[PDB]
């Protein structure tokens, strides 16, 4: 079941939020 | 990775602001 | 008003469905 | 950046995956 | 700006949470 | 169609059901 | 749980994005 | 998992659109 | 609460309509 | 145009992260 | 259909295009 | 109040903060 997508998707909302004008980097494996 | 981290377990604001640039 | 700041929650999902997991990095602005 | 092309008009998915790692 | 787009992302939200079982067609 | 109703003022949840199959 | 029902709000913002002009058609089950 | 965490997403933002004007309380597990 | 109601089974909009203030 | 409604969505969201388990009210204007 | 293919797995995008109009 | 505020420009983390019970 696809629940790693899932909240990954939550995930980079959360950081964009987060992070704001700082920005972020997202990559799943690491 | 914060997939590990974040994935398995609840990350707070403070442990989000770790994968921020 | 804050459309701008909108726009990039949504920018950054569309970015997370297609990059899959190559992964990427966002900014707002740069 | 992205914001500019693509908060402007409308990305299509081969636009968007300029910006993937 | 793209806001007509964005307002159609949020449309489609609500219409999945309404329209329950008997679904939608979104164009 | 529900782009032009309901983008240009709020649709309630009986508007909203218009568009559904 | 609701997870079938999470995920379907996922896929409608992802059929969204990828079907662009051409739209589509949402009905669970079939 | 994470998975209640998720749900309480998406039920916040059903909330937002059923409440309307009215508004609403939220809090996670009461 | 809404969570654990909502959460384990779905909740209908006339359910989720009892949370509002 | 529905500005503002577009914006309380994504307001509910930042509020759901950053207030979690202490949760938050949310009532437009006011 | 969809979620049962696409929530059992994950679909690339030429996959959901399958499910476009 | 938090619309007032937040939709007409950006609420920082700290002032979202606010708006928690
Ligand atoms: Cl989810
Ligand atoms: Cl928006
Ligand atoms: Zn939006
Ligand atoms: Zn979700």
């Amino acid at each position: 079941f696809v629940n790693q997508h899932l909240c990954g998707s939550h995930l980079v909302e959360a950081l964009y939020l987060v992070c704001g004008e700082r920005g972020f980097f997202y990559v799943p494996g690491a | 990775g914060i997939v590990e981290q974040c994935c398995t377990s609840i990350c707070s604001l403070y442990q989000l602001e770790n994968y921020c640039n």
